């Protein structure tokens, strides 16, 4: 778990 | 049991941090932990590597 936000889906 | 753990990548992704995994669309993953909702812990069936992946980028297969 990194948290820095998963980038939005394309 | 009931829950599916094999997933396929829908888009290419380049690891931003040391913890996350980079992948090609089409790459398969065995999910090790999905209790966190945004980042899932997984194993690549392609490299054998372990790490985190965005859940919105993969889809369930089989």
């Amino acid at each position: 778990p990194p948290a820095y936000p998963p980038p939005p889906v394309p | 049991g009931t829950g599916v753990t094999l997933f396929v990548a829908l888009y290419d992704y380049e690891a931003r941090t040391e913890d996350d995994l980079s992948f090609h669309k089409g790459e398969k993953f065995q999910i090790l932990n999905s209790s966190e909702g945004d980042w899932w812990e997984a194993r690549s069936l392609t490299t054998g590597e372990t790490g985190y992946i965005p859940s919105n980028y993969v889809a369930p297969v089989d």
